[PDB]
């Protein structure tokens, strides 16, 4: 039971280029979920001013199930939806 | 010249308190055990003294666990003493185990009597070189 | 007792004695299925088990 | 010796015993002329024949 | 932001636990000396039970309902067999597994971040220390409980308030088949579990000097 | 780090003693076999002095031992 | 002209503090237990009669033992140059004695050992024959 | 901040009284454990001296103590 | 005894002796089907067969 649209922290360990959408996984490190993992993919925006990632495949450790909560991400310490990379 | 105090000196208030508490409880338990323990004088101990007959100062080894009369008869035969029994053998036999390597048959017989206890006892006549096994009633 | 019954008045009953968990609490062992409490200002200990 | 009662035996000790729903005990044992019975928190001694 | 608190608490708990455990082990002999279980074992290698005592109790139920008593005693754990006396260790020793993996995800970047991280780690580590201390307190309480219960059993038995335990031994001679044999089989079975006696008429009092 | 330092040197390892033998007639103060007598009275381990660490896995940090007792120290907080 | 109080020591620790806090009460309870036990029961005699001291038994000993009794009594007999004798069959459950003393007599060593054994073992000394005998309890 | 200032210096915290001890044998004056005799005669917090703050949260700003009494001063005004 | 009767007796047997598997243990052969364990710091051998 998680409140609608609340806030969590996570860590991305596998890098990817915005050229071929594919499985990318991250790991929740704090909050109620510890060591939970999250598979998703990105989208290609109309312009190169930002980049967002789709996160839908949530796997909680311990139990043998795979919930389908879909969520997005924001830039920590910046509070933005863009991506930290090069655009020139 | 140099002198070093003992390593485990209670140099702290907690240490000294713990150590003196240990002393106190040890003393109390020792006193309780002393006042509780039951003893009997050797003047009236229910045991057989050493016959001290020269043939009994032999040295041997014996391992056994079972009927007593058989082993006692074997020992008497080894020592060249007549063997006899008085009483009715109980249906359930009195069984003792002895496993020794080198000692005196006198000590063996003493242990035999000690294990027999109230069930039976053993008497030794050295003047008339006989041994008797007396049952209970 | 017939169809309309269980209307007899409740008879006298000796009140139950003190709850037995007091013994463990006094000795210092918290009761099972309880959790600790935080208290300042002096020397005392507390626990919460059954909203008591 | 098959001994049936409603009390408990203390000193001799049984090797096999049975109980009823109503609360009757029946022990099977070897031959012993003397028995020790405990009831109402007190233990007393009795004797049998043969 | 809060990983600071978490790691601080973990490290503090671990460090305090290791220090207290090693200090306990260093101060060894007097502990086993004071907590001498074996000499309190009864004749038949039977662990004596544990007694709980209370004085001057009162409970209010509701209006016109209060029940008051002077003294009370209770049987905490019934007596039972034992092959070796317990020691101080099964009550006082507490485990210790050192953590070594502070997950390096949220790291100090700016100065104020570093400062708040440091102070939060410090307070968390203090919290871990005091929590470990409280756990030690509970362990001490539990072991004192058991020892005092044993002592109280001894004293009530001395005062002739609890029936002593009773046991019977049945012996059989040779036993088994042609393939398996036993010399003498001894079966020990206890019957009278120790319990309080309500008959005050046989109660005995003592006076010192 | 020479066990038989200032001595003849290592000869072999007596397993019944679990110790090295120096070339001169003495036992070294080093062990060779783990089945020797080492005087250690301090160690580590979660769920210690109980049924050991129970092999279950929990979504939360709750950990238990095979005796059924739990361990806050072995577990985490929240 | 500074001021001080006599007892100054190394800093203590809370764990030891709580240990002492428990131990003092434990000790007081044990003392009361022994006191009431002694006043209620009539003492009878002493084990000095059953194991009197003798010459060549005053060599001093200091011990620290927390195990079984067989090695201990064997070493004591070897030091005493006396015959070693055992009576009874050792029960499966070992009989364990812990002793932590300093500079006592051999006779007091034996007396304390027998007292701590209590109802499970007994000790006899025959000085004329120079023999020490240990007997297990006839039970079970 | 220095409890044992102008004295021998802070030695250790005795928890039997929750007191710091200076290097000179005299007791200090600070508090070094929550389990200390502190004669505080003031407290904060609302719904005091009743059932306590009710765990549930209401949509309205009215707050009621667990005894059923309502803490008006704690409830927001309008 | 009827369906509504209590009729709840119990039966007890003579206790068994110790396991003869310990005889194989003492003679030194590991029990069949078990696995060897690791022992450190002393002179001993260990095995685990049936959670014992």
């Amino acid at each position: 039971i998680i409140k609608t649209g609340d806030i969590m922290f996570a860590v991305l360990d596998t890098s990817v280029n915005s050229d071929e959408p594919g499985p990318i996984l991250a790991t929740i490190v704090t909050g109620k979920l510890k060591g939970s993992k999250l598979i998703g993919s990105f989208n290609l925006p109309s312009n190169a001013d930002k980049m967002v990632i789709t996160f839908n495949t949530m796997s909680i450790p311990g139990a043998e199930k795979t919930i389908s909560i879909s969520a997005y991400a924001i830039d920590p310490n910046t509070a933005r939806t863009a991506l930290a990379s090069r655009t020139n | 010249k140099f002198k070093k105090p003992p390593i485990n000196n209670p140099s702290d208030d907690a240490t000294i308190k713990l150590a003196e508490a240990a002393v106190s409880v040890s003393d109390s338990m020792l006193e309780m055990a002393k006042v509780e323990k039951v003893i009997t004088p050797p003047s009236k101990d229910n045991t057989l003294t050493i016959p001290n007959a020269y043939n009994l100062q032999a040295r041997a080894s014996v391992d056994w666990s079972g009927p007593i009369e058989e082993l006692t008869a074997r020992i008497a035969k080894a020592a060249h003493f007549r063997f006899r029994v008085l009483g009715k053998s109980p249906s359930v036999p009195v069984l003792i185990s002895i496993s020794t390597k080198d000692e005196s048959l006198a000590e063996i017989l003493r242990d035999i009597d000690y294990q027999a206890g109230k069930k039976a006892s053993i008497h030794v006549y050295p003047n008339s070189q006989v041994v008797e096994l007396r049952y209970a009633k | 007792y017939g169809p309309n019954a269980k209307s007899m008045p409740t008879e006298e009953g000796i009140p139950p004695s003190a709850n037995d968990l007091l013994l463990h609490v006094l000795e210092g062992v918290p009761p099972p299925g309880s959790r600790r409490l935080v208290v300042s200002g002096g020397d005392a200990r507390a626990w919460l088990s059954n909203e008591k | 010796m098959y001994v049936r009662t409603n009390l408990t035996i203390l000193s001799p000790g049984w090797l096999a015993s049975m109980t009823s729903a109503d609360g009757t005990h029946a022990y099977e044992m070897q031959k012993s002329p003397v028995l020790l019975v405990s009831w109402h928190g007190k233990v007393m001694q009795l004797k049998v024949e043969g | 932001k809060e990983t600071a608190l978490s790691v601080g608490a973990q490290a503090g708990l671990a460090w305090r636990a290791k220090i207290i455990d090693e200090q306990l082990n260093k101060q060894a002999r007097n502990l086993d000396a004071i907590y001498d279980f074996n000499s309190l074992v009864l004749e038949h290698n039977i662990l004596p039970p544990v007694l709980l005592e209370g004085r001057n109790t009162l409970n209010l139920a509701d209006a016109q309902s209060i029940r008051i008593s002077d003294r009370t005693y209770k049987v905490a754990k019934q007596a039972h067999f034992i092959t070796t006396p317990p020691t101080w260790r099964q009550y006082l020793w507490m485990d210790y597994v050192k953590p070594e993996a502070p997950n390096v995800t949220l790291l100090p970047k700016t100065k104020a971040e570093k400062e708040i991280w440091c102070i939060y780690t410090e307070r968390g580590w203090k919290n871990g220390i005091d929590q470990a201390n409280t756990i030690l307190e509970e362990n001490i309480a539990r072991i004192k409980e058991d020892f005092g219960g044993m002592i109280l059993y001894r004293k009530l038995l001395a005062m002739n308030m609890v029936s002593p335990p009773y046991v019977s031994h049945t012996d059989l001679g040779v036993t088994g088949d042609g393939s398996e044999i036993h010399i003498d089989d001894r079966v020990l079975r206890i019957t009278a579990l120790p319990e309080l006696n309500v008959n005050s008429a046989e109660w005995r009092a003592a006076v010192a000097k | 780090d020479g066990c038989c330092s200032k001595m003849g040197g290592i000869n072999y390892c007596d397993s019944s003693a679990g110790r090295l033998v120096c070339n001169n007639g003495f036992y070294s103060t080093c062990y060779c076999t783990r089945h020797a007598v080492m005087d250690l009275q301090f160690l580590m381990g979660c769920c210690l002095w109980h049924g050991g660490v129970y092999p279950q896995l929990n979504s939360s940090g709750l950990v238990v031992c095979n005796d059924g007792y739990v361990s806050e120290e072995c577990s985490l907080q929240k």
